[PDB]
């Protein structure tokens, strides 16, 4: 409870972690921890009844989040660990079931079946992109293919808990906490070229209420950058 | 190094405004001002007016309610503004920087524009 | 310095790292990494650096000018060395491109 | 405010000679004085500031005394190039005025 | 001899620093004096040596009396008594003889009956700094320093006077004690040509002989 | 030999330090060393035959420079030491002598006799102001009256070795060198409308050479600050 990093302040009352690994750390690397280290928290999405998910892709959506954002452009290389915050707050009067994932290498498909799909398609700087219930048309320029129940990287959506997940059942559970380690095949990766992760929220069973009850539940994702180091003289 | 230039509208009717720009190069308007003066065949030379590096200006007496001269920092340019233009204004303008070292003398001189006012 | 012994002067060694941008002027030169040279005082600089398959720039500049005495020529040249600090480790050999 | 009298109005030498400019104030400035040369159809150039100094290009032939309210400039030997006119100003205080001035024919 | 030239016995004297005037009758007399270090030019230069000081403060009144012309009719007047306020940095400030800010009770003041010893007061080292500054190259304004600031006295009669006006002097004389004394500096050799700052015109080094030899 | 600090590197081969104290540390402050202790070179002034001298303001001069500015912008209070490296280099065919005076609390004096001198007179932002032989005229707008054989301050300039100076003699010296502490009445103070130090240079027997030799000697003034500690959270 009432948990602190730097000069911000989040509450919380069950985490679960990676791989089974905690972030640890290893020219020569230099790093950096007091201006890093703390709560980026993004705006928050509305969870409606006809909804359908979001994703984020998270070494990009902290390009623009204060310090963080000057030591992507500044430096060439650098790895990073996250733990990761999610929390909704609904009433005991309202139902529903979400799905947490964080996927390492999330590569999705386009809609166009000969093209890869264009910068601003595939990534919002801390803005989610949305999931559909349908398809996409093919004839356009250049979209992501975003069915839901294919998740969009061509793979039936039930089996996407082997990967590190936590359940958001209004019923019983609020919120979810994941801590993710540095997955790469190189020791040292570029941050501007490469999102080695990605973020999902799928409502399995949709929102409820009756007539009467607030028609929407706000959902806040709560991000936090563990053990970084750079690399520059 | 390279220094400042101007160009202005070349003639006016009488009773008609003149304005003329000087635009600089290499240094800035935070460390330097800029005289005004105006070469004439019948009177010799004259200084018209100054504008200062902390941006106050200081005009010549004869020429007070006529003139207006002012500057920008970011866009490093000088205008400067007489009005009124009677016929002893067939003259050329100046524009030249001061502080030379410090001792409030012209360093370097514009091209020079000369206007005639008559139709 | 490969000039007389009776001249001085000063420079920067500025030396840009991959991803940062050459200077293009001397005082934002002078805010990244540098060694100031003195002429006068020693005679040869020497400066390490990492070199990986941007990349870097080596950018020097003007600090003042040559101060010179009388009777002693003003223009001289610097020459410019390399070589291998600590140990490179290479791997994967192929045949060399400067051939027919 | 404060007038300077330069004599004489023009001069008629040749090449090797030595001249003198003088001007004159109305009261006495402190010795913040400029003098310029101008040739045909050009801008003027700032020759000698504060009464003895010299600028930066101007050769060392040109020299500078005097001080209070009696100022004077000379070349010792004239040359092709030192024809002209010249002016005298003071930036004591505004309103700067500056001087006559004063011609070289080099006949 | 070596210890009259200490900070002790070169700063701890009395000068007189203020004389003003004032009477009871004519609905404005009252003295007023902002308490500063500038006043007198020789004083000045004494402390112009150091740029910063701290001192106590040890003040000395001489208050006379003077008859003005009265009218007619036998004047004869009681012995008379002056109020000398203390103003705090940041207190109220009186602007007529007769104002509430005379009767506040965070002022300290005197009262003094005249034929008796000069009422003597002594203040302490009021500010928020570690000493006083008495240069200072900043703006609160270029070289004010608004942290230095030791109040203001004023003077009034309590009598109210029927038959005769009396006009009075008051000679305000100044000592500092246990002087501490930082960072000297240089004497000034130009003239003193304003109170607030530091303004001159230019002199000569030293005066003139007829040659080197 | 070869001092390095940070990133950056000068080359020396006497120094003067202060009142005789070295500088040392002490809401509660914070106290950065990485990023401001290195060598912020200002660019190198002439010194001809008709010259009158040089002054700059120190916590003013490093006002753009690199992130000393930023520093001085985003924090309110601050305190700083400094050390001063000044080294003209000329050849043993020249003559001349320097005075580097480092003033503490260098008070000026403006032309006209009723008002202050204005913002733009009294420092130039790393860019040096100049003294001048003659008076300034009182009736122009507002500058500084800076005679060079009283000082600017009122005060005969022969008296001026009282404060940490150090002479400069072409015949026998190259170099001076300055390390002040931070003198001022109260422990920690703003940076802004407060400069707390002066570096002046003089010249008091001129320049001098014969015809052939290079008609100037460059100055160059290198400053490094010590011991900085700021106030924010």
């Amino acid at each position: 409870r009432s948990i602190t990093l730097g000069n911000s302040t989040i509450t919380t009352q069950n985490v679960v972690v990676g791989y089974g690994v905690w972030p640890e750390y290893l020219d020569q690397p230099t790093q950096p921890d007091v201006a890093t280290c703390r709560f980026y928290t993004l705006e928050s999405v509305q969870w409606m009844k006809n909804s359908a998910g979001w994703w984020w892709k998270l070494p990009d959506a902290l390009s623009q989040m204060g310090l963080f954002g000057q030591n992507m452009q500044y430096h060439y290389l650098g790895r990073t660990g996250y733990t990761i915050h999610v929390q909704c707050n609904a009433s005991k009067f309202h139902q529903g079931c979400l799905l947490v994932v964080c996927v390492p290498e999330a590569e999705m498909g386009c809609s166009n079946l000969n093209n890869t799909p264009e910068f601003s398609e595939l990534s919002g700087g801390d803005s989610a992109r949305m999931f559909t219930d349908t398809q996409v048309g093919e004839s356009n320029a250049k979209k992501v293919q975003t069915a839901v129940w294919n998740a969009g990287m061509g793979v039936g959506v039930g089996n996407l808990t082997i990967f590190p997940h936590q359940w958001i059942n209004l019923r019983t559970n609020n919120s979810a906490t994941l801590v993710m380690p540095y997955i790469n095949s190189v020791p040292m990766d570029n941050m501007f070229r490469h999102n080695n992760l990605t973020l999902m929220i799928i409502p399995f069973v949709p929102l409820n209420y009756s007539e009467g009850s607030s028609p929407y539940v706000p959902i806040t994702v709560t991000i936090a950058p563990m053990c970084a180091e750079y690399n520059g003289l | 190094q390279v220094q400042l230039k101007q160009s202005g509208p070349g003639l006016v009717q009488p009773s008609q405004s003149l304005s003329i720009t000087c635009t600089v190069s290499g240094f800035s308007l935070t460390n330097y001002g800029v005289h005004w003066v105006r070469q004439s065949p019948g009177k010799g030379l004259e200084w018209l007016g100054v504008i200062w590096r902390g941006g106050s200006t200081d005009y010549n007496a004869a020429f007070m309610s006529r003139l207006s001269i002012t500057k920008d920092n970011s866009k490093s340019q000088v205008f400067f503004k007489m009005n009124s233009l009677q016929a002893d204004d067939t003259a050329i303008y100046y524009c030249a920087k001061g502080d030379y070292y410090g001792y409030d003398a012209m360093d370097s001189w514009g091209q020079g524009t000369s206007v005639t006012v008559s139709r | 310095f490969c000039g007389s012994a009776m001249a001085t002067g000063k420079f920067l060694l500025a030396y840009s790292p991959p991803g940062a941008g050459v200077p293009k002027n001397r005082k934002d030169a002078m805010l990244g990494t540098h060694v100031i040279w003195d002429v006068g005082l020693q005679s040869s600089c020497v400066l390490c650096v990492p070199w990986i398959s941007a990349a870097g720039y080596v950018t020097c500049w003007y600090q003042t000018n040559i101060v010179v005495p009388a009777d002693v020529q003003s223009s001289c040249d610097i020459l410019c060395f390399v070589s291998a600090c600590n140990d490179f480790s290479v791997r994967m050999l192929k045949d060399t491109p400067f051939i027919r | 405010d404060i007038q300077m009298t330069q004599s004489p109005a023009s001069l008629s030498v040749s090449v090797g000679e030595t001249v003198t400019i003088t001007c004159r104030a109305s009261e006495n400035v402190y010795r913040n004085l400029a003098w310029y040369q101008q040739k045909q159809g050009k801008s003027p150039q700032l020759l000698v500031y504060a009464a003895t100094n010299l600028a930066d290009g101007v050769p060392s032939r040109f020299s500078g005394s005097g001080s209070g309210t009696q100022y004077s400039l000379k070349i010792n030997s004239l040359q092709s190039e030192d024809f002209g006119s010249y002016f005298c100003q003071h930036f004591w205080s505004p309103v700067f005025t500056f001087g006559a001035g004063t011609k070289l024919e080099l006949k | 001899s070596r210890s009259e030239s200490s900070i002790e016995n070169f700063l701890c004297r009395s000068a007189c620093v203020y004389y003003a005037t004032y009477t009871n009758n004519s609905k404005k007399g009252f003295a007023e004096w902002v308490i500063n270090t500038r006043q007198v030019a020789q004083l000045r230069r004494k402390l112009e040596l150091f740029t910063y000081l701290r001192f106590d403060l040890e003040l000395t009144f001489v208050i006379t009396s003077a008859q003005q012309p009265s009218t007619a009719s036998s004047v004869d007047a009681p012995v008379q008594t002056h109020q000398i306020m203390y103003v705090p940095p940041g207190g109220p400030v009186p602007t007529k003889v007769k104002d509430y800010a005379w009767q506040t009770s965070t002022n300290p003041s005197v009262f003094w009956t005249e034929g008796n010893a000069p009422p003597r007061m002594s203040i302490p080292f009021i500010s928020i700094g570690n000493a006083y500054s008495c240069f200072y190259d900043g703006w609160t304004v270029y070289g004010i320093n608004t942290l230095n600031n030791m109040g203001t006295l004023y003077m009034r009669h309590v009598n109210e006077a029927g038959q005769g006006p009396i006009k009075s002097t008051v000679r305000i004389y100044f000592k500092p004690k246990h002087v501490k004394a930082w960072v000297p500096r240089p004497p000034r050799l130009c003239q003193y040509e304003k109170q607030k700052n530091v303004n001159f015109s230019p002199i000569g080094v030293t005066t003139s002989r007829t040659d080197i030899i």
